[PDB]
């Protein structure tokens, strides 16, 4: 589980096993974090021009 | 009615094949024309994209030069650069008497070809190439097409100059198209009639055309170095003398078996 | 206004054969030049006024 | 192909309007006698062989007695053995039929496991049983809970009749009209 | 099967032919089609005008030649081979009783079954002009065949030099529910399923769209910081402008 | 957009004349001097590059990814080639010659540079093939997990004016921009053993190709990361320009003993 | 009628057949009985 | 004057679609109309010559089959006169083969009016028609109509016939041009379709937008060009308003 | 509402006749907008030229409202505003005027180069060297 080689969790109370990966939220996750770098990017470069 | 569909098969027009060099791109594609420049195209109508390959041969248009149909690729029988006889045209049992010869000729050829299971399961592969080495005019020739005829293999006779054209990879493509063949058509005889014009050593150290046969050379080498193996295509080389084959070819790897004529 | 006109010249050039390179062998002081090209064979042709 | 050519013969024509109607007891897969209202069975092919049976067929199916069965055509040729298998197949086209027509004037894809019960006029298991050789059958599919008590196979079959197709057409005509209407008329404001 | 093409000349004939043999409203114009057919694409690659009149007694009974039909396509195979005919022709008024009555007659010199391309060609409908249709009995029965167009590359680099949403299309299909509505009330009257039913519980959850909304939602938040990225780029360059206009004035106050 | 499209011509930028203006040679023998596009003038335009040309418009309709073709038969590109140490033990001194030349730089360019000796950019391999040294070429390309680009070099020995230049320059500018790679050359004695004492004529239309080789080769592998390995039948000789230091800079040995 | 375009041919869905003109290019034809099997014998114009 | 030629759609795509086909190794052919001169000449129609073994002069010029066609044509409500005569050839700015003045010379002893127009299918594969229609100068008429005219005067004393070139222009009519424009129904239907399937795809073209707008921030640095940007933030822009339509 | 394009072109000819003197903003505003909206060649030509008779009273505003139309786009426009300024500024010598036509006189496009010299020459006749040193 703790490096995520187990799609579940451990319900500690019930001691059953039960999936927590209903497959992966954050499959674009990536291709939203380029886009912010860019952003960031953006922000800087037309500041110097403003100034 | 006949020649009325004459008429009818003069406005049924034919157009040019190409064979494609490399793909780049669903859109754009390199191919060579036959006519001779190397051409982007891009699709046209009443295709299949699950026939395309690289270096499979396509149809192109006249007057559009994009890929209206797509083919299967081709060798080409020939009987100019490689003259193929399906089984050999004399007897390997009634020309006993060149039983020294017939005997060494049937243990490396034979047993590999009808049994790959034997030499598989020893672990150390199956025989590679074969000299016939001494005179051709004792009956050597009689001795190839014979071993042909008795497993049914195809018999390829090439003439070792036709491998030479002048003309940029003709050559090149010469014992790519011979290979593919064998592979196919195999078992299979590729039989070098002979051996010092695509298999030297040099004139004298030096050039005039001596570069051509390097260029030949170096091809069959390669074929043998390389990932695919002899096996159920086999050669045999023949010459007069070894005094005009190439250091490699002697040196065991490409030939191994050595077969002398008594 | 300036973009469409700009788009318009390159249209223009965009409609060519191309030029052919050439070695000037030799120079003729009636107004001929003597050129190599390599595109072709030997020709005579007409020295320019622009050069 | 016999009727609009003619050619026809009484021998021919009393054969083929009797044989029909002994098949259509002993057989069906469509539904057990709206299709014989657009289908002639009696409609001057031939009126002989007492094909009463027809109409007897329709007040059995929907009672769903074995009296009248029995009292549908005559005791051992309402049997067959034909009937012995077919009872549960006619059983289950009777109540789907019946219950497309009627739950909700769209045809939505939700029944009520209780419904087809009390509609079919079968016990628990035995409905339980029914319903899964009917899935098996096609015309269904997309996917009933045998959990959640919820029939929610997908809606696609054939409906019956030119009668009350009608009466259902017009009604779901002025609500696809209705919602088109709406959408076009924001569109055309801004 | 069939999916069939059609030359754009097929269609601006039949408008020209209209008109220049002065056939008014109350006289049909029929033709003939033919090009390649025997293939489950149809190739309609020519036509031509055929010689059609009809009587005064009834204007059911009418007069088609076949003579100019016989030596015609051995004047078409002579510059195309591969362009007998198949089939036929009309311009309206449209779906006569006799508009059945010219397919025993064309199936008198067709190899296959006469297709039947009515056309609007008036150009004064609104839409589709191509009422093309299978010519089979059983009486005017007419299955209807959708598709026009496809032609040569020559042709299609012509058609532009002659040349040079959401709404439309759901005003149409108002117009179809509206019109459907109306037929079943009179279908109703005169007599004393599964596609019209596809057609309401389907659409009943713009709408579809709906149900969908939940997916589009998420890619959707992603699509407008993408353009919020291209505001800050606009303004970017705009600095760079109000710059220009700064140096311009600073330039002249010094001079 | 239309107007220059499909059916193209292939062509080989040279270099920019000036603004707007490109020469380009086309690989029929046309050579053309020609228009590039505005928006391909800045931040796209290479000195030298593959395009796209049109055949009645003359002008740049694209650039192309380096790997356009010659009339000669394509080279062949084995990713992790199936040869991968087979023969070993008793190979002990070529071995571990091999891997310090060839295998180090690919993974990493960087530690030669910072301690500033030059890496091999090219070796130089004699004694026999296919024997044991092939082998090891090919195993040492796979352990790397570099494209093995088995490059035939006796088919420069294509018989006219320059298609071969051509597809050397295509190979080298390939290599570099799907790197690592080795560009193994099948028998280097062909195509530059050649005048030592004005023997071995008739080899002019090589002198070209051996060109465009040198300034290729000599031109990048600056840090390395892309091998070049020379391949001969035993020992030949060769033009002394790759011999000397920056380029063959390990010449190894196939032990006799 | 000459001037007319020879073949010089070395080669000895439906049946696809290659013809190897003398200008050195490989041209499509069918060989479905449109264009006949007694039409191709290598070695020969 | 002298003439202005106006060809129809139909006229324009038959001189096309023959053209293509009878390849250069040419057909031949007769275009068909009329016209009231000066200002107004009408090209209506044309058709085909059946390819003849002598290329494309006066001999290919069937006249059984031009009388035939004519005849046919004329039952049909389509015959006219022939206004001058077409083809196919390997192009000239100078007349497109030598065959083509030679066949319009002997044209020109009967008619005096009479025009040769070809396409050439050689230089109409850029994606722009190259047609060119030419005529010969008579005498009497292009020197009486357009110090004056020195050159023409000296040119027509002389040769007697020389080429001119003769524009191109085209006329349609509107009922044509309505029905195009419905075709070019599945238009209609096919936008919905498209719609649809664009959001199914819409998963790539998303990511590749987010790739384009890495470069194009990075290059904005590097400069520190700007034109590329302006564009690739118009574009960005002019997706999203599609993709929001979309759905 | 002739679709032919010559009856299109004989229309803006019909407001600059119609409405000449003293202007009038409905009929300035029509032909602007059959300028400006219409794209075939002849109409966009005719409509400019048509400016210029509403406005001969008023003719110090003739410069202005062609002022944007001299340096746009297709030859055909700027040959109608050259005739504009020549018909409108003819015997005043409006120094507006001749700044505006001087770039037209030496355009690439022959026929603008014509219509230029033309309309110069209207409003600067009997105007002398020494009174305009730009003659």
């Amino acid at each position: 589980i703790l490096d995520k080689i187990f799609y579940g969790v451990l319900d500690q109370g019930n001691g059953w096993l039960y999936v927590y990966e209903t497959p992966n939220q954050d499959a674009t996750y990536d291709s939203a974090l380029e886009l912010v770098g860019q952003l960031n990017k953006v922000v800087d470069q037309l500041f110097e021009k403003a100034s | 009615d006949k020649t009325e569909n004459d008429i009818k098969a003069l406005q049924s027009i034919g157009q040019l094949i190409g064979e494609v060099m490399k793909e780049l791109s669903e859109e754009k594609y390199i191919v060579k024309a036959s006519s001779g420049p190397r051409y982007i195209v891009g699709v046209r109508n009443s295709v299949d994209r699950s026939k395309l390959k690289k270096g499979v041969r396509v149809t192109l248009d006249i007057t559009t030069l994009t890929i209206m149909r797509i083919l299967p690729r081709e060798t080409d029988p020939l009987v100019y650069n490689m003259t193929s006889f399906e089984q050999g045209e004399i007897t390997f049992d009634g020309i006993g008497g060149l039983t020294e010869q017939i005997r060494e000729l049937r243990e490396v050829i034979e047993l590999p070809l009808k049994n790959p299971e034997i030499f598989q399961r020893v672990g150390i592969k199956p025989p590679k190439g074969v000299l016939l080495y001494g005179p051709p005019g004792t009956g050597k020739t009689l001795l190839a097409k014979a071993v042909a005829a008795t497993i049914g293999a195809n018999f390829i006779f090439s003439p070792a100059s036709g491998i030479v054209d002048k003309y940029i990879g003709e050559s090149a493509r010469i014992i790519r198209e011979m290979f593919a063949y064998a592979k196919e058509h195999e078992p299979c005889i590729i039989f070098m009639d002979e051996v010092d014009a695509i298999g030297g050593r040099r004139f004298s150290e030096g050039t005039s055309a001596d570069r051509e046969i390097q260029r030949t050379l170096m091809e069959l080498l390669t074929q043998m170095d390389g990932f695919d193996n002899l096996g159920q295509t086999k050669i045999i080389m023949a010459t007069n003398r070894p005094d005009t084959l190439d250091p490699a070819l002697l040196r065991p790897g490409r030939l191994d078996r050595k077969v002398e004529i008594p | 206004n300036d973009k469409v006109r700009f788009i318009k010249d390159e249209l223009r050039l965009l409609q060519e054969p191309g030029s052919y390179v050439g070695e000037v062998i030799k120079i003729v002081s009636d107004k001929k030049v003597l050129v190599k090209v390599q595109p072709e064979g030997k020709y005579i042709v007409d020295v320019a006024k622009d050069i | 192909t016999l009727e609009p050519s003619t050619s026809i013969t009484l021998a021919e024509r009393q054969q083929l309007a009797y044989d029909l109607s002994i098949s259509a007891l002993l057989g069906d897969k469509i539904y057990n006698f709206g299709e014989l209202l657009h289908h002639p069975i009696m409609e001057t092919i031939v009126n002989d062989s007492n094909y009463d049976w027809l109409f007897q067929l329709l007040n059995a199916l929907t009672v769903g007695d074995f009296d009248k069965f029995d009292s549908l055509i005559k005791v051992q040729i309402s049997k067959i053995p034909i009937l012995a298998q077919h009872e549960s197949f006619l059983r289950q086209k009777i109540c789907l039929m019946t219950l497309i027509e009627t739950v909700f004037v769209k045809n939505i894809r939700m029944l009520s496991f209780e419904d087809i019960s009390k509609a079919t006029h079968l016990p628990k298991d035995n409905v339980e049983h029914l319903v899964m050789r009917a899935i098996s059958l096609g015309l269904l599919k997309g996917s009933i809970d045998q959990v959640n008590e919820l029939v929610t196979i997908s809606w696609v079959q054939p409906r019956i009749i030119s009668g009350d197709q009608i009466t259902k057409m017009k009604d779901r005509l002025v609500e696809w009209n209705d919602q088109v209407e709406k959408l076009g008329k924001k569109m055309e404001a801004r | 099967h069939e999916k069939v093409t059609i030359a754009p000349l097929v269609l601006l004939s039949a408008l020209d032919h209209y008109e220049r043999t002065q056939t008014k409203e109350n006289k049909r114009c029929v033709g003939v089609i033919l090009g390649d057919a025997n293939s489950s694409t149809i190739r309609v690659t020519n036509s031509f005008a055929l010689p059609f009149e009809e009587d005064e007694k009834n204007s059911d009974v009418w007069f088609l030649d076949h003579n100019y039909i016989e030596n015609m396509n051995e004047m078409c195979k002579k510059i195309n081979a591969k362009e007998k005919l198949i089939g036929w022709y009309h311009s309206g008024p449209k779906l006569r009783a006799s508009d059945l009555k010219i397919n025993e007659l064309f199936k008198k010199y067709t190899q296959n079954n006469p297709l039947l391309l009515i056309v609007d060609v008036k150009q004064q409908g609104v839409g589709l002009p191509t009422d093309a249709y299978v010519a089979i009995e059983q009486e005017k029965t007419f299955l209807h065949l959708p598709c026009t167009i496809e032609a040569e590359e020559a042709e299609e680099i012509g058609v532009e030099h002659l040349l040079r949403i959401r709404l439309t299309n759901q005003l149409k299909s108002l117009k179809g529910l509206q019109s459907k509505l109306k037929d079943v009330v009179e279908y109703l009257d005169k007599v004393i399923h599964t596609i019209l039913g596809k057609l309401q519980d389907v659409f009943n959850l713009n709408n579809l769209q709906k149900a969908l909304t939940v997916k589009t939602n998420d890619e959707l938040m992603v699509i407008y910081i993408s353009n919020l990225v291209r505001s800050i780029i606009a303004f970017d360059d705009l600095i760079e402008n109000k710059i220009q206009n700064k140096k311009i004035q600073e330039q002249r106050v010094k001079d | 957009k239309r107007i220059q499209s499909v059916p193209l011509v292939i062509g080989q930028f040279l270099e920019p004349i000036d603004q707007n203006t490109g020469i380009v040679s086309s690989t029929t023998g046309m050579s053309y001097v020609v228009r590039i596009l505005s928006t391909l003038d800045r931040e796209l335009l290479k000195p030298s590059m593959s395009v796209a040309l049109h055949r009645h418009s003359n002008a740049l309709v694209d650039i192309l990814p380096p790997d356009s073709d010659s009339s000669i038969s394509v080279m062949g590109e084995n990713e992790k080639p199936d040869v991968t140490y087979a023969d070993v033990g008793g190979l002990d001194m070529q071995k571990q010659e091999i891997r310090e030349a060839v295998e180090l730089p690919l993974v990493q360019a960087d530690l030669y540079e910072q301690i500033g000796i030059d890496p091999p950019r090219g070796v130089l391999l004699y004694g026999p093939p296919g024997t044991g040294k092939t082998m090891l070429v090919k195993a040492v390309a796979n352990s790397t997990k570099a494209a093995f680009i088995r490059v035939n070099g006796s088919e420069f020995v294509h018989k006219y004016l320059g298609e071969g230049p051509r597809m050397v320059r295509d190979v080298f500018r390939l290599a570099r921009e799907n790197a690592p790679s080795i560009i193994f050359i099948d028998e280097v004695d062909s195509i530059a053993t050649k005048r030592f004492d004005a023997q071995t004529g008739s080899d002019r239309e090589v002198q070209r190709i051996l060109i465009e080789l040198l300034t290729q080769m000599d031109g990048f592998d600056q840090s390395t990361n892309v091998k070049v390995i020379m391949a001969t039948n035993r020992a030949d000789t060769l033009d002394p320009a790759l011999l000397r230091p920056g380029r063959l800079d390990r010449k190894i040995e196939f032990p006799s003993l | 009628q000459l001037p007319y375009l020879v073949a010089n041919v070395v080669e000895v869905v439906g049946k696809a057949a290659v013809v190897k003109t003398s200008s050195r290019q490989t041209v499509f034809l069918p060989m479905v009985g449109l264009v006949d099997p007694d039409k191709l014998k290598p070695n020969d114009l | 004057t002298k003439e202005t030629v106006y060809i129809s759609s139909i006229a324009l795509l038959k001189m096309l679609k023959h053209g293509r086909a009878g390849v250069p190794m040419e057909v031949m052919g007769l275009m068909l109309g009329e016209f009231v001169d000066d200002y107004t000449v009408n090209v209506v129609d044309v058709f085909a010559m059946p390819q003849s073994g002598t290329g494309v002069s006066v001999e290919a010029v069937d006249d059984v089959f031009q009388a035939k066609m004519m005849d046919m044509l004329k039952q049909t409500g389509r015959d006219q006169m022939v206004v001058g005569w077409y083809h196919s050839h390997p192009g000239f700015g100078c007349w497109l083969s030598s065959v083509d003045v030679n066949t319009q010379k002997s044209f020109e002893q009967l008619n005096s009016r009479a025009v040769a127009v070809v396409v050439d299918p050689i230089q109409s594969v850029k994606g722009k028609v190259v047609i060119d229609a030419f005529r010969l100068i008579d005498t009497g008429a292009l020197i009486n109509n357009l110090l004056n005219k020195a050159n023409i005067q000296a040119l027509i004393h002389g040769l007697n016939r020389h080429y001119y070139s003769l524009n191109i222009d085209y006329h349609k009519t509107a009922k044509e041009t309505k029905m195009l424009m419905n075709l070019h129904y599945e238009e209609k239907e096919e936008s919905n379709l498209a719609a649809t399937k664009s959001m199914v795809k819409i998963a790539e073209q998303y990511s590749k937008r987010i790739e384009e707008e890495k470069e194009l921030t990075e290059e904005e640095l590097k400069t520190r060009p700007k034109k590329h940007l302006s564009e690739t933030a118009d574009e960005t822009l002019e997706n999203n308003i599609v993709s929001v339509l979309t759905a | 509402a002739s679709d032919e394009s010559l009856l299109r072109y004989g229309g803006a000819f019909t407001i600059a006749l119609a409405y000449a003197g003293t202007g009038n903003n409905s009929a300035v505003k029509r032909l602007l907008h059959v300028a400006v909206s219409d794209s075939n060649d002849d109409v966009r030509r005719a409509a400019v030229i048509a400016l210029g008779f509403v406005l001969l009273r008023d003719y110090t505003t003739v410069p202005r409202i062609v002022q944007l139309l001299s340096k746009s786009h297709n030859a055909h426009v700027r040959c109608g505003t050259a005739f504009a300024l020549g018909i409108a500024c003819a015997g005043k010598g409006l120094q507006s005027a001749i700044d505006v036509l001087d770039p037209l006189t030496k355009d690439p496009v022959d026929f603008v180069r014509q219509a230029a010299m033309i309309a110069l020459s209207m409003i600067l006749i009997q105007q002398t060297e020494k009174l305009n040193p730009q003659v």
